[PDB]
């Protein structure tokens, strides 16, 4: 079991033991890491524990090598020599190793608990192998935080689709949505056995936890629930494959008389051909996700994989391809588990079609000829590393905007992450500028662009529309109730219910609220399609009913508000909560 | 001498452990990277030969001008090579002769990616954006 | 050594073709094998180089199986 | 002919009474009625002729529907051999209760179930009769090329090898094969014709060959005395679908192996034998195939022949030099016992073209009847007949499985049974004695000046064509003549002969042209005289025997013969290896020690470019060990404490292998 | 010294007997597994018989023995013909029915050497070069 040191890529055999990911480390770097922090456990081809019959000494500064085993200070044979000596912990390839100085950064990456604001800015301006290691340890920390959630136990079964749950005392309740799957148990005497993978949702009336299940078992009183935790796969591929400006287009053959719609995008298509990876940045609704379909129709012999981190972003791409691209030579990939329903009009799960569509986590190991990664703001360096490990291709086009809302980063609570730290590509668009840029709002009415080009994008947007007189925003305080952690606001659903009998054309509008639970609970009063702001990024709607639930730091986030209000194609109703933001936009009063 | 015998037995077992661990590590490493090592070895050997036909077909295959079948040896047999861009056409073709693999070939027929036949007078510095690349040239050995 | 570098490059080149799963296409593997065995039993360097061109052109014929611009870059 | 008619005894008797009517010796159409192993050669030699007028579908096993606990099997209860006539099993159980391990082994080995439950096949790729096709799609098996060992090749051209006009050049490579190799190589059994042999002459050449095999001893041995060399060697078809031969030598306790072996002395077990394509370095691009014989045949043949076959390999000084090493002065001693006081020696060596495919069935039956003359006491007569029928059903004319399809092998030895180098040696001695008999009889007789030899020609004709009983006085006298003037040395088909030259010039002993004639009428191949050498000068030794040339060097204080290989072979074993991990070098220093042990005598060769091959291997072992300790000092920081590889690059460790002390 | 060397010899012997007991258990388990595999192989080959025609020919023999070589030739339901080139194909099984072993066979499939299905409209004198010979035509007894 030999490997490569993370921060100098020398050959080595050690692995730090207190770090969650066990990064391979060369000898000098391992001494630097175990002499400064408190990570004192090291594993070679065998661990560095004391091989006494009974002894617990693991601190590598203490152990000695004797015979063919490592003994502590009080069991060493007189033919022995210290490991942690001379500035080098002894491992294989000891004298062919190059020291480094980044051990003042690798310590901070491997030591921190990822809660402060600075750890993400350090996980994104380091070297590439440290970017991969930092992303991997962040994924591992987010996974082992899920073990800190409570444990459920059934009190009674009110109905076959209505359980009743009591949570463990002193441990926080998990949020109840289809992200978090639980496993059942009947552990009494008598069968400490999993009885199915379930998932919950808080039913409207009573303390009923309406559960969906894989199996068809009857649930007793004693059945109890434990959250599942997914092991983090280690990652290898670089975040950004190195750029190589070509002289002339390779692998792509352009087209004769593409269309009259994508005629103004031809120069950017030639630029995509010339480079290796290119980055596109535009304010919302300005042709970014349209540009990818135009890339499809400008290089018709080019096999393309479209990818995004959500499912509604890739579904917006799927709809645009349904409108434009030929539907026989297209596809769509859905994972087997699939707690959420996806777009089903393409020949699902046929990766050999010329135009594949996928979420970045569920990609299959394949090739392409140009791969389009839409919505890079919602991507972490784990996601870009996964898309660089699976998909091997000739050109990469990263499309997205940093001013929309990022990956959530559940651990981050103290501070704010500027756009140039969201991942590597968003840093590239905020360091040197994007390779391709298109700002002109071709989707939203000019009222929406007039109020959204003053909040984030400082007066840089003009619309190919006019004031469409269907942009209403009202100010109603909305006395809130509290769910698990995602608040629910009854009286604002009430005023929306009033705005549904008294405006008939709007019954096709889509509900948008920053909280998942209110998005579930306003379907049973209204019946409209419902979408959360975080998962609404990239798909537009004819009419949008937005409801600011609470006055907080989350729902009064201007990026979240911007991606909320720039999805209405022709009409929007915005039930606000904050006074200043309600004064910041310029709608009708209502 | 009893203790020195114990030391000799221990160092002999250490020596066998070193040898067996090295053999296992090197053998599994060699059997892992077998595809890439063989391809790198092949192209090292191909550059070492310095033949003027192998160099020509490799320097064409870098640009994108690869043959679609096995290159023939017989006089007056058929070879179909794809030419991706006009400049690659200009480097290899002249009039109707076609200089490939250090041999002269007589062009018979140039088709497009839409499988329409094309005359060699359409292939111009100016009309080429109106073509449908990559051409497939069917030629015969001189 | 010029004759006995083509006799060894045939061995390496047919090993590369066999690792690329040429031999699942029987009509192509018959011709690759015939070119290999004709190079190995050759006494004149000209005919060995013509058969080597024909054999290598099988490897260049398959587009994405190798990455010729990456392998030739290091030289 | 009726399709199901399998018993042609009356037709054979009508043919024999129409053509050979006044041939007075008895003819038993089924050889199971015969009286000794000289009435089996007689009646087998007749049935070789007659069985070419009978339909070819009526030979092979005779199935019969038996019942095991109520379920109906179809299993083989006999055989109908082209040479041996109809042979019926004696222990057939038409209603059996359960299947033990022995009965299960027998019913899975035999081809009656496999051919009876497969699709009919018509293979136009061959001419050999095709029985069935077990799979739904025939399998095309390729042979990959060998892996290049580029480090050694660059070391070799660094030392100045492989230049233009070199006397040492690569000719031994790893040749690859396309899909139709195994069935375009099995098709060489079309060279096997049904040859009737001259039976009044074969029944004398058998006695002289038996005199050549007189000093050894043999018999049946029990299953606990059987020595298997390597037990991880595959067990043929269908047993290779579940394990190696280790599994079937571990599952059957010695009672269950003795019971199977005592079963084959009263029953015939037909057997399927695979044809494996060989992957090894060679000089010519024809594919080479080896017949992997079923463990049900190899076990019993090992018990039957192992005592004789391990007493041939342990006798030094005989004609059959199998088991005499060329190291430690063994080659000198072999070459000195060839020259056992022949008068005016010339060495001679011949070459059977297609030795294992053209070899007739009668000479393979003679080889198996000479290897089974040692059982005068341990076996009865019918036991020896049923062992002959089991060899002819599992080895000679078996069902060959060639890529998912059962074909019928027409005849000639299969290179993988338990007695193949030795049965080949008996065939080789038989052809040399037949050449001498033809050369001595075909001489004039008035021109033979030596009054002893002319009387020997007269007595020889009389003992061939005028006696019916073996004349041990003259058989001993003619064998003494052959040893005095035609000394041989035999390794399975490589023969070196040290014949008297005045005699063979006068015509009293076989020259090359007599072997050309004998192989014409008794092998159906033409032996071209560009593969048979004649060395008139004994201080150069045999020009080639067992692929090693021989040279007379000065060693110690006296002159010895030493074997040296072909230098292209040793360099080809360096540069081209058949597994990817053998390319590494540093792991394989024993590979280069063995190659340098084989290439040591090239140092005493006078061509300097030959003598550099040994120093190339010594310098390569030194470089390999230097870079090995370099890497094993990097991986650790301590060199090996004890290291005795320092002697593999001194020439004394190698020269000690060719000095006669051990 | 006596007792300690006695116990060392004793525990060496006991570990040896344990190792040989492990070896015997492994051998007997593998014998059981091989006997199961042989029995299921024989019983599947029993179920694959064609018992009508097989009973007819076995009951038509005067002793009950028929040569093995004519068990398939008169009871097999599928005939696989392997054909090396086109003249052989034209002579043995031209068209969709043919004759062999005094029966009539109907061609149910033709695959090539690559296990790809080849339609009967392909096998012509001008498309004979582009087929991966030999052709395996599978026919059924009519
Ligand atoms: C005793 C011997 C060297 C002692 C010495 O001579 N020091 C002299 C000073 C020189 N310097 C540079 C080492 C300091 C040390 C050095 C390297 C050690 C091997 C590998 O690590 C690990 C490997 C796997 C298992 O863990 C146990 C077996 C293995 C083979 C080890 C055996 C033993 O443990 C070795 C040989
Ligand atoms: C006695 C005499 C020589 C001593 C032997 C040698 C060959 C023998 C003949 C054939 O064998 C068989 C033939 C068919 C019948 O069997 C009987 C008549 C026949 C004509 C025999 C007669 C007699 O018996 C012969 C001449
Ligand atoms: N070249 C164009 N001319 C006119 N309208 C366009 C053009 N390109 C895109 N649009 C419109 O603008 C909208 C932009 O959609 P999309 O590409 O999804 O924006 P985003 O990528 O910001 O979500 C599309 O609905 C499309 O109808
Ligand atoms: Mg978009
Ligand atoms: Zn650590
Ligand atoms: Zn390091
Ligand atoms: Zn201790
Ligand atoms: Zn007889
Ligand atoms: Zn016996």
């Amino acid at each position: 079991a030999v490997g490569a040191c993370v921060l100098c890529n020398s050959q080595t055999s050690l692995r730090c033991g207190a770090c969650i990911r066990r990064p391979f480390l060369c000898c000098k770097c391992c001494y630097d890491h175990v002499i400064s922090t408190s990570h004192k456990l090291v594993l070679s081809v065998n661990p560095y524990v004391c091989n006494a019959p009974g002894c617990d000494v693991t601190d590598v500064t203490q152990l000695y090598l004797g015979g063919m085993s490592y003994y502590c200070k009080s069991h060493k044979p007189p033919i022995s020599f210290p490991l942690c000596a001379n500035g080098q912990v002894f491992g294989l390839y000891k004298n062919t190793c190059v020291g480094s100085d980044n051990v003042t950064d690798f310590n901070a990456i491997a030591t921190c608990d990822w809660t402060n604001a600075g750890d993400y800015i350090l996980a994104n301006t380091c070297t590439e192998r440290l970017k991969l290691f930092a992303a991997e340890t962040l994924k591992a920390t987010e996974e082992t935080f899920k073990l800190s959630y409570g444990i459920a136990t059934v009190r009674e079964v009110l109905s076959d689709r209505e359980l009743h749950l009591s949570w463990e005392v002193g441990k926080p309740r998990p949020p109840l949505n289809r992200n978090y799957v639980f496993t059942g148990y009947r552990v009494t005497k008598n069968s400490k056995v999993q009885i199915g993978e379930y998932t919950f949702e808080k039913g409207d009336y009573g303390d009923a936890v309406v559960y969906r299940g894989t199996t068809t078992y009857k649930l007793n009183v004693g059945d109890y629930f434990v959250l599942t935790s997914h092991t983090v796969m280690p990652l290898s591929a670089p975040t950004l494959v190195p750029q190589e400006h070509y002289v002339r287009i390779t692998g792509l053959y352009p087209t004769l008389n593409i269309s009259d719609e994508f005629s103004s995008n031809v120069a950017n298509y030639q630029k995509v051909g010339m480079q290796k990876y290119s980055t596109l940045q535009g304010p919302p609704g300005t042709g970014k996700s349209h540009f990818a379909i135009g890339l499809a129709l400008y290089y018709p012999s080019a096999r393309i994989v479209y990818t995004a981190c959500s499912h509604a972003a890739v579904d917006a791409l799927c709809e645009k391809a349904l409108k434009y691209l030929p539907i026989d030579k297209c596809s769509r990939i859905i994972p087997a588990r699939a707690r959420v329903e996806c777009f089903d009009k393409f020949k699902v799960n046929s990766t050999l079609e010329q135009y594949v569509f996928c979420t970045v986590n569920a990609l299959p190991e394949t090739t392409a000829d140009i791969v389009v990664f839409d919505e890079i703001s919602m991507a972490t360096n784990y996601d870009l590393s996964v898309v660089n490990a699976r998909l091997r291709a000739k050109h990469y086009v990263y499309i997205g905007d940093p001013a929309q809302l990022p990956a959530p980063r559940t651990l981050l609570t103290k501070g704010t992450l500027e756009p140039e730290y969201f991942n590597s590509v968003c840093r590239l668009m905020k360091t040197i500028g994007p390779d391709m840029f298109l700002g002109t709002c071709r989707r939203c009415p000019a009222e929406i662009v007039d109020t959204v080009s003053a909040l984030v994008y400082d007066n840089k947007l003009k619309a190919h529309k006019d004031k469409s007189a269907q942009c209403f925003k009202m100010f109603y305080k909305g006395v809130i109730t509290h769910d698990v952690s995602s608040a629910i606001n009854r009286p604002q659903i009430g005023v929306v219910r009033e705005f549904l009998t008294r405006n008939p054309a709007w019954r096709k509008a889509v509900f948008i609220s920053p909280y998942n639970s209110q998005n579930a609970v306003a379907s049973k009063i209204l019946g409209l399609p419902t979408q959360t702001v975080d998962s609404s990024q990239g798909s537009e709607y004819d009419y949008v009913i937005f409801t600011q639930t609470t006055e907080t730091a989350h729902s009064c986030n201007v990026n979240r508000f911007n991606v909320a209000i720039t999805r209405a194609k022709v009409g929007i109703l915005c039930i606000m909560s904050d006074r200043d933001l309600y004064d910041k936009l310029q709608f009708t009063s209502l | 001498d009893r203790d020195a015998a114990m030391q000799r037995k221990l160092e002999k077992m250490a020596d066998q452990a070193m040898t067996q661990m090295y053999k296992q590590a090197r053998s599994e490493d060699k059997r892992a990277k077998v595809t890439s090592a063989m391809q790198t070895m092949l192209f090292t050997m191909l550059r070492k030969l310095d033949n003027d036909a192998l160099n020509n077909i490799i320097n064409n295959a870098r640009d994108g001008c690869v043959p679609l079948n096995i290159i023939p040896l017989t006089t007056a047999a058929k070879l179909m090579v794809v030419i991706p861009d006009y400049n690659t056409y200009k480097n290899t073709c002249d009039g109707t002769t076609f200089t490939y693999a250090s041999a002269l070939w007589e062009i018979q027929q140039v088709v497009d990616a839409d499988s329409k036949i094309v005359q060699l007078s359409e292939i111009s510095m100016d009309n080429s954006p109106n073509l449908a690349w990559p051409l497939i040239v069917t030629a015969l050995r001189a | 050594s010029k004759m006995s570098d083509v006799k060894c490059t045939s061995v390496v080149l047919l090993s590369v073709l066999q690792q690329l799963r040429v031999e699942s296409s029987s009509k192509l593997w018959a011709q690759c094998v015939q070119l290999h065995n004709d190079i190995l039993l050759a006494k004149d360097t000209t005919e060995a180089f013509e058969k080597m061109v024909s054999l290598l052109s099988v490897l260049l014929s398959m587009q994405g199986a190798v990455d010729i611009n990456k392998l030739c870059e290091e030289m | 002919w009726d399709l199901l008619k399998y018993d042609f005894t009356e037709e054979r008797l009508k043919l024999f009474d129409r053509y050979f009517k006044y041939w007075d010796q008895t003819y038993h159409p089924n050889c199971v009625n015969c009286l000794d192993d000289r009435c089996i050669l007689h009646c087998a030699n007749f049935n070789v002729l007659f069985s070419t007028v009978f339909p070819p579908t009526s030979f092979g096993p005779l199935v019969r529907k038996i019942f095991v606990d109520g379920v109906p099997f179809v299993v083989s209860t006999g055989y109908h051999f082209r040479e041996l006539g109809v042979v019926h099993n004696q222990d057939v159980n038409l209603h059996s209760s359960r299947l033990s391990f022995k009965e299960l082994l027998v019913y899975a080995a035999d081809p009656a179930m496999h051919a009876a439950s497969g699709n009919l096949l018509l293979d136009k790729r061959t001419t050999c009769f095709s029985v069935a096709a077990l799979t739904n799609n025939v399998a095309f098996q390729t042979v990959k090329p060998g892996n290049f060992n580029k480090d050694f090749y660059d070391f070799a051209v660094s030392k100045g090898f492989f230049k233009e006009g070199s006397s040492v050049e690569l000719k031994h490579f790893f040749f690859a094969q396309d899909g139709n190799a195994a069935i375009s190589d099995y098709d060489y059994y079309r060279y096997n014709l049904p040859t009737m042999c001259d039976i009044r002459q074969l029944l004398f050449v058998v006695e002289v060959v038996d005199k050549y095999f007189d000093c050894y001893d043999g018999g049946c041995i029990n299953a606990n005395q059987v020595i298997v060399n390597n037990l991880d060697k595959s067990a043929g078809f269908p047993f290779n679908k579940w394990g190696k031969a280790r599994l079937y030598y571990d599952s059957m306790s010695y009672e269950d192996q003795d019971a199977l072996f005592a079963y084959t002395k009263r029953n015939v077990i037909p057997t399927i034998t695979q044809m494996n394509l060989k992957y090894a370095i060679s000089a010519k691009n024809r594919a080479r195939t080896v017949a992997g014989v079923s463990i049900c045949s190899t076990m019993t043949n090992r018990q039957f022949h192992q005592k004789l076959l391990k007493s041939i390999a342990a006798t030094r000084g005989a004609t059959v030099v199998i088991g005499t090493s060329k190291f430690y002065g063994g080659w000198h001693n072999m070459l000195k016992t060839v020259y056992s006081d022949v008068e005016n020696p010339h060495l001679m060596g011949w070459d059977y073209p297609k030795c294992d495919r053209a070899m007739p069935n009668m000479l393979r039956i003679m080889a198996s009847l000479v290897l089974a003359r040692k059982h005068t006491t341990c076996c009865s007569l019918s036991h020896r007949f049923y062992r002959l029928a089991n060899e002819c059903a599992q080895v000679l004319s078996e069902m060959v499985m060639c890529g998912g399809s059962l074909y019928v092998k027409p005849g000639g030895t299969s290179s993988g049974d338990a007695t193949t180098a030795y049965a080949n040696s008996v065939f080789n001695i038989c052809q040399a004695v037949t050449a001498n008999v033809n050369a001595l009889l075909s001489t004039d007789g008035n021109k033979i000046a030596d009054k002893y030899v002319r009387n020997l020609q007269h007595r020889l004709y009389e003992c061939l064509y005028r006696n019916r009983d073996v004349d041990t006085d003259f058989v001993n006298e003619f064998y003494a003549y052959l040893r005095k003037h035609f000394s041989m040395m035999i390794l399975s088909d490589d023969a070196v002969v040290c014949f008297n030259s005045t005699y063979a010039s006068q015509g009293l002993v076989a020259s090359i042209k007599n072997f050309k004639s004998v192989l014409y009428y008794q092998n159906n191949v033409f032996m071209s005289e560009a593969k048979c050498w004649t060395e008139t000068d004994l201080t150069k030794g045999p020009h080639e025997f067992c692929s090693q040339h021989t040279m007379l060097v000065k060693q110690g204080d006296d002159y010895v013969y030493l074997p040296y290989p072909d230098p292209s072979r040793i360099l080809g074993a360096g540069c081209f290896v058949d597994d990817i991990v053998k390319t590494d070098g540093t792991l394989m220093i024993e590979r280069f020690v063995s190659l340098a042990i084989d290439a040591y005598p090239l140092t005493k060769h006078p061509n300097q470019e030959y003598a550099d091959v040994f120093h190339l291997y010594l310098q390569y072992i030194r470089k390999l060990h230097d870079e090995l300790t370099g890497h094993m000092l990097d991986m650790y920081s301590v060199m090996l404490t004890n290291d005795n590889t320092s002697r593999y690059w001194e020439p004394e460790f190698y020269e000690a292998m060719y000095t006669p002390h051990t």
